[PDB]
């Protein structure tokens, strides 16, 4: 129930509103929870073809009451974890891409030169000091370059 | 006692965001341009077909194609296998890093299920209005 | 990564636990398999009253606690005290929370069906791990040496075993167990060393006889004309310096200790020895598989580390096997962790994912599910 | 280390020969003879293009599998730098 807490804390009425409408369609009989079968039907409508094992695992992932079914609460939890994972994937993908664009020389790094270029390539006004400063702040392993790890870190937050 | 130092950091951010912002707009440029290359490549390796006369030509051409098919197909296969090999090489590397760091960002294989935004769209069709991402919601005015 | 990083491998022994993450090359955690219970009420400075102690804190503080071994001869004998060693492994040694890590465990050769179901009951129902799996120990040792058919002579702290394995299936009716191992072996050295005119009187004298056994002991080939050699008194002797100056010398007994593994008669054991037992396992197996087993005698376990163990075994079974046969005794260097490494490999593997017993399987099939 | 030479032969030859037939088995399936020869005249027309599309079909995929490896090859380069950077035997 503690999870169902922050979970509902996370979402908005809007969210809940829709996640409900969605939950209702999952739930055939309209009883109050998705069964190992009610789920199977929706999955296929969603274009999958899970197996008994697969289904349960997907069920008991948020079944805190060992019911073997999912209620609109356990469900919101599930949606949340997903919402999370989705946003994380999209982020790292974008950054990953950005790194390849900034790299271009494909050495797997971003040297003060490229950093300058890309920076100077922005509209913004910048002098070398700015560039070297950003390098010094980003390059934690003090090797001159900026590795993907560091790039993830440095861009951590920025939009 | 470095009272002003605060403005320095904000700059890096302002710049970092000037960078990302730059990235994204460049990202789709390369993307489309890339595609352009794809249609040109295909442009010559298999140009808008023009069915010949009637007798020997149609038959001939047909034989021509059909043979090329086994050809290209083989190449397609060899390629698929060099991919398999590659994906393999990076999975192993995607290991030599795990048990040396732990779970790290951006695993190359990425096991992804369908997004909740997808499932929502898929199930409610028209009425699915929530550009969900992270932005929480607290009373406006 | 979800579980690529995340799989745990815990090898439960009679003397030591070996533990760590699937992926690593060696165990992150190695420690005694004891659970100490304080004989008196009181505290250490700055700590609270402790009901129990596990691993090295139980060994170090042994004078005020009653020490207990949960695994007798490779089999879990006390389940209250084992759940204590597991708890310690996850939470203190590896410092992980178990409820988000798949756990590969190991069991012994003819481990009773009911035990494999009980540790599954405790893994899933009191530790709430996502998924788990129990591998047989000899089977992980073999596999860690690349192969799938061979016979493992496995020897650790409380048991020795021979487990003939064919295309992965350990052969129940050909497995042999000999209850004489490294524990028995340290206590015999003890006596042949006090018998050399010495005294391991305080507990700082007791413990180090075991470090003498590990560092200086040998398995000589032609143990016959090695005693004979001892007598002419060559520079075969070897003096070890104790916690203090007290330089103790061990010339000869140095190899009289592992000759116990070929001659159990040195210790009032009437059972047959390691090499004969390798062989008997083998003439208990199918006929067509006996050339395979003979060319694949894989050794694993702390007690098989005595140098020249492999050469003695090489010649011990050549001379019992039909001459038409190829003998081959594989003894790798990392062998004190073969079992563990075989688990690390297997559990980090790309194809193993589909054999993990998940809480879905369990909550739906009962402990029977993993029991196979 | 020359007793391992016989391992090279056995191993390489083995795997390589295994790979071959597989490729043959696989590629063979995806192949339906040009059986249609002299059964109609306008048939060639509705036929020829179908072959044409199948070709274009394969061609396009080959191009993608290709660009893919390149992208992956770069994932590697980076994934290798993260491996070294994450060395620090300290
Ligand atoms: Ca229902
Ligand atoms: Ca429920
Ligand atoms: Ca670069
Ligand atoms: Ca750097």
């Amino acid at each position: 129930t503690d999870q169902q807490a922050e979970a509902r804390a996370f979402l908005s009425e809007e969210m809940i509103a829709e996640f409900k409408a969605a939950f209702d369609m999952f739930d055939a009989d309209g009883g109050g929870d998705i069964s190992t079968k009610e789920l199977g039907t929706v999955m296929r409508m969603l274009g999958q073809n899970p197996t008994k094992e697969e289904l349960d695992a997907i069920i008991e992932e948020v079944d805190e009451d060992g019911s073997g079914t999912i209620d609109f609460e356990e469900f919101l939890v599930m949606m949340v974890r997903q919402m999370k994972e989705d946003a994380k994937g999209k982020s790292e993908e974008e950054l990953a891409n950005c790194f390849r664009i900034f790299d271009k020389n494909a050495d797997g790094f971003i040297d003060i030169e490229e950093l300058g270029e890309i920076l100077r390539a922005t509209g913004e006004h910048v002098t070398e000091e700015d560039i070297e400063d950003l390098m010094k702040d980003s390059d934690k392993n003090n090797d001159g370059r900026i590795d993907f790890d560091e790039f993830l870190k440095m861009m951590e937050g920025v939009q | 006692e470095e009272k002003k130092r605060r403005a320095a950091t904000a700059r890096r951010q302002h710049l970092k965001s000037a960078m990302l912002q730059l990235a994204v707009t460049e990202i789709e440029k390369e993307a489309a341009a890339k595609e352009v290359e794809k249609q040109n490549y295909l442009a010559e390796h298999s140009p808008p077909l023009s069915l010949p006369g009637s007798m020997q030509e149609l038959q001939e051409l047909s034989k021509k194609l059909h043979a090329k098919i086994d050809s290209v197909d083989e190449e397609r296969y060899d390629t698929e296998v060099k991919l398999q090999k590659t994906i393999k090489e990076l999975e192993d590397l995607s290991q030599k890093l795990f048990d040396l760091r732990g779970k790290f960002k951006r695993p190359p294989l990425r096991r992804v299920r369908m997004s909740a935004d997808a499932m929502l769209r898929a199930l409610l069709g028209s009425k699915h209005k929530v550009n969900m991402d992270l932005r929480a919601n607290l009373k406006q005015v | 990564d979800e579980d690529e990083t995340t799989a745990l491998v815990c090898d439960n022994g009679s003397g030591l636990v070996k533990a760590g993450f699937a992926g690593d090359d060696a165990p992150r955690a190695v420690f005694p398999s004891i659970v100490g219970r304080p004989r008196h009420q009181g505290v250490m400075v700055g700590m609270g009253q402790k009901d129990s102690y596990v691993g090295d804190e139980a060994q170090s503080k042994r004078g005020i606690l009653t020490l207990k071994y949960p695994i007798e001869h490779g089999i879990i004998t006390n389940w209250d005290d084992m759940e204590k060693i597991w708890h310690h492994t996850f939470y203190n040694e590896l410092r992980v929370a178990p409820e988000e890590h798949p756990t590969l465990l190991t069991e012994a050769p003819l481990n009773p069906k009911a035990n494999r179901e009980k540790m599954t009951q405790i893994m899933f129902e009191t530790f709430n791990v996502p998924a788990m799996y129990v591998a047989i120990q000899a089977v992980l040792s073999l596999y860690a040496s690349g192969r799938t058919t061979g016979i493992v002579l496995d020897s650790g702290d409380g048991v020795t075993h021979n487990v003939p394995i064919y295309e992965g299936y350990a052969l129940p009716h050909a497995i042999m167990r000999l209850d004489l191992a490294g524990r028995d072996l340290t206590d015999y050295l003890m006596k042949i060393l006090t018998e050399r005119g010495y005294s391991f009187v305080t507990t700082a004298e007791r413990e180090i006889v075991r470090d003498i056994k590990e560092k200086l002991c040998y398995v000589a080939l032609d143990f016959e004309n090695e005693m004979a050699t001892a007598a002419s008194s060559s520079s075969l002797e070897k003096s070890y310096e104790l916690p203090d100056g007290q330089v103790i010398t061990i010339g000869n007994e140095r190899f009289r200790c592992p000759e116990t593994l070929f001659q159990p008669s040195f210790i009032g054991m009437e059972s047959a020895g390691i090499h004969e037992t390798t062989y008997n396992s083998i003439m208990k197996c199918d006929i067509d598989i006996r050339k395979d087993l003979y060319a694949n005698n894989v050794m694993s376990g702390g007690t098989t580390m005595y140098p020249g163990i492999a050469d003695r075994m090489q010649k011990e079974i050549t001379a019992l096997a039909p001459s038409t046969m190829k003998i081959k005794i594989i003894a790798p260097p990392e062998r004190k962790y073969s079992v563990w490494i075989g688990g690390s490999i297997l559990a980090s593997l790309s194809t193993f994912q589909q054999m993990w017993i998940t809480k879905q399987e369990y909550d739906e099939a009962g402990p029977s599910i993993v029991h196979r | 280390s020359y007793s391992s030479y016989l391992a090279k032969a056995d191993q390489k030859r083995g795997k390589k020969q295994t790979a071959r037939e597989t490729k043959k088995k696989v590629l063979a399936e995806r192949r339906k003879p040009l059986n249609i020869d002299h059964l109609n005249e306008d048939k060639l027309r509705d036929k020829a293009k179908e072959l044409w599309d199948w070709l274009y079909q394969l061609q396009t995929e080959k191009y993608d599998f290709a660009e893919q490896i390149k992208r992956k090859k770069y994932e590697i380069v980076t994934l290798r730098n993260r491996i070294d950077q994450a060395q620090k035997h300290s």
